[PDB]
């Protein structure tokens, strides 16, 4: 069986970055040249692996994490980065092994008047650990008065919609991102090349 | 809620200063806290930010010279300023940022420091002279596209900190009268005052916070004809 990368890359809808999706790939064969040859990917940056060598090894696990962010935020999906997305939404480890793949999705994910379906976390007390996911919607206390789950001054809903509009500049346009993590442990190695 | 700055002075070039900003009502460690500066007779310049989670960012012109920090137990923000230059002369403001949820809404009173790429926002006219009761239109044009969610207008009276008028291009801040309105048409971002009151004569600044660094227009002086 072919690895179901089409289900990931060609999915009709993507996850919000704060609620980023993870798909485990296993028990299948992949041709990674189908991905890295593509003129569609404006980002294709690998760490610890060369994409032209991914076909050379059977892995024990491949994970595909996917979500939508702004074009100006794709740079945050890299080891060692900081900012709202790296700190509070999706965090790669300092010594990540895998590839970060992104493409402009303005034609799919922007809407007249703003797409409110894609959200990010604006407020969080502390930074995420690598590969941590926070989907909570507790009202965020920015002042000394407790919020008791009620929004108001100094008491904020922690998530925010991107509101993608098709006429935005490219830095404000939505980008679909897929992060491929590659692992080889002392376990069955079932994710193979051609 | 209040922010109280201190630590400024008149210092020789090459010296150091440490600014302090004591907060009440808001918690420094829970907020995007910023330093913004204003040189004598000039506009506003973003200097530094400290995230609740600890990340820090700086304007290129102060990198390697200034350091932002906080003391949670003292609910205080600091700006350590080393290797001071004549160009660092400004009033320095401590400011809380709500970003798309409310922009720079809380400002301190400022502390004076005297020593002796980015989206450009162009405001027009430089000076706007009109009579009370008239409609005023003020323009702000960006050097590249800025989504409407990331635009704000401020009013500054003499000797005071700027006051947020409008954020997200068209959302009035709390307590701002409805004669103030904001709109975007093309690359032009406009502030309209439908009927000028005597208290409306002030300096007006636009701001974008969608691309780093945060930048401000050079200001429009609204004066009586
Ligand atoms: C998601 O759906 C997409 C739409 O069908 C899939 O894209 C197609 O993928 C196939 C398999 O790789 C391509 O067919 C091959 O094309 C190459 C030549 O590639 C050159 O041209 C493409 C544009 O067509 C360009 O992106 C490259 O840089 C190359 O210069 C041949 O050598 C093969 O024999 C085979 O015909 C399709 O060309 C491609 N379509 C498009 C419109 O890009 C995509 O694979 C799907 N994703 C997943 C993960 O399954």
């Amino acid at each position: 069986n072919l690895c179901p990368f089409g289900e990931v890359f060609n999915a009709t809808r993507f996850a919000s970055v704060y609620a980023w999706n993870r798909k485990r790939i296993s028990n299948c064969v992949a041709d990674y040249s189908v991905l890295y040859n593509s003129a569609s990917f404006s980002t294709f940056k690998c760490y610890g692996v060369s994409p032209t060598k991914l076909n050379d090894l059977c892995f024990t696990n491949v994970y595909a994490d996917s979500f939508v962010i702004r074009g100006d935020e794709v740079r945050q999906i890299a080891p060692g980065q900081t900012g709202k997305i790296a700190d509070y939404n999706y965090k790669l480890p300092d010594d990540f092994t895998g590839c970060v793949i992104a493409w402009n999705s303005n034609n799919l994910d922007s809407k007249v008047g703003g797409n409110y379906n894609y959200l990010y976390r604006l407020f969080r007390k502390s930074n995420l650990k690598p590969f941590e996911r926070d989907i909570s919607t507790e009202i965020y206390q920015a002042g000394s008065t407790p919020c008791n789950g009620v929004e108001g001054f100094n008491c904020y809903f922690p998530l925010q919609s991107y509101g993608f509009q098709p006429t935005n500049g490219v830095g404000y346009q939505p980008y679909r991102v897929v992060v491929l993590s590659f692992e080889l442990l002392h376990a069955p190695a079932t994710v193979c090349g051609p | 809620v209040q922010l109280v700055e201190s630590g400024g002075g008149l210092i020789q070039p090459g010296g150091s200063l440490r600014l302090s900003c004591a907060a009440s009502g808001l918690i420094v460690s829970r907020n995007y806290m910023n330093w913004v500066r204003q040189a004598p007779g000039k506009g506003l310049e973003w200097v530094s930010v400290l995230y609740s989670g600890g990340s820090t960012f700086y304007a290129d012109s102060v990198k390697g010279r200034f350091t932002i920090s906080r003391d949670n137990s003292k609910n205080t923000l600091y700006l350590q300023m080393n290797s001071l230059r004549a160009e660092d002369t400004a009033v320095y403001f401590c400011v809380r940022d709500l970003d798309v949820k409310g922009a720079f809404d809380i400002w301190g009173q400022g502390t004076m420091v005297s020593v002796s790429s980015e989206i450009v926002l162009t405001q027009s006219p430089g000076t706007l002279s009109l009579s009370p009761g008239e409609r005023a239109t003020l323009s702000c044009r960006a050097s590249q596209s800025v989504s409407s969610s990331y635009l704000a207008w401020y009013q500054q009276k003499p000797g005071q900190a700027p006051r947020l008028l409008i954020y997200g291009a068209s959302s009035r801040a709390t307590g701002i009268p409805d004669r103030f309105s904001g709109s975007v048409s093309g690359t032009d971002f406009t502030l309209t005052i439908s009927r000028l009151e005597p208290e409306d004569f002030a300096v007006y600044y636009c701001q974008q916070y969608g691309s780093s660094p945060i930048t401000f227009g050079q200001g429009t002086r609204l004066e009586i004809k």
